[PDB]
């Protein structure tokens, strides 16, 4: 279900459904465009992690909590100079609230089944 | 060549880290304590908050103004 996140995240990057960042998370959750809400963790965030929790636990918005910020940043495809090898250095993104119009996907239902229970 | 009158200082951006943290106030329960007024415009709906000025209120997107 991590390679499911990879596909849904890239079918929202490519087709530009996601309202990426916490300011644009606040946009997508005030307009209520959130079909999902991805979250990275283990960063010195006393108020920031409660912000996304109380926003997501307001009405209907789901929650994926991955561990590392840099890891979500390396998935969300920001900084890769010399693609032949490894990404050089990528900023740690937290809240990439996907409004996935591209449901032409295998990975929509398997994440929706991981949220069904 | 050499001019007398000194040059104009350029505008530097006053970058404010976590500006969303000021816009809202997160509650103990799954709800909100939104300090800022939302812009009651057509161009911008519930997303854009207004400015908390010290003698007025101003929207930053659609340039709407409300005074005391």
């Amino acid at each position: 279900v991590n390679t499911a996140l990879q596909e849904v995240l890239k079918t929202a990057l490519i087709h530009d459904g996601l309202a990426r960042g916490i300011r644009e998370a606040a946009k997508a959750l005030d307009k209520r465009q959130a079909h999902l809400c991805v979250l990275a963790s283990n960063c010195d965030e006393p108020m920031y992690v409660k912000l996304v929790e109380a926003l997501c636990a307001e009405h209907q918005i789901n929650l994926i909590k991955v561990d590392d910020n840099k890891k979500l940043g390396e998935w969300v495809g920001l900084c890769k100079i010399d693609r032949e090898g490894k990404p050089r250095k990528v900023v740690g993104c937290s809240c990439v609230v996907v409004k996935d119009y591209g449901k032409e996907s295998q990975a929509k239902d398997v994440i929706e089944e991981y949220f069904k229970c | 060549k050499s001019y007398t009158t000194p040059k104009k200082n350029k505008h530097k951006r006053k970058k404010v880290k976590l500006a969303v943290l000021k816009y809202y106030k997160v509650d103990e329960n799954g709800k909100i304590s939104r300090l800022r007024r939302e812009c009651p415009s057509d161009e911008c709906g519930a997303g854009v908050f207004m400015a908390s000025h010290f003698d007025r209120h101003y929207c930053g997107k659609c340039c709407l103004t409300y005074c005391f």
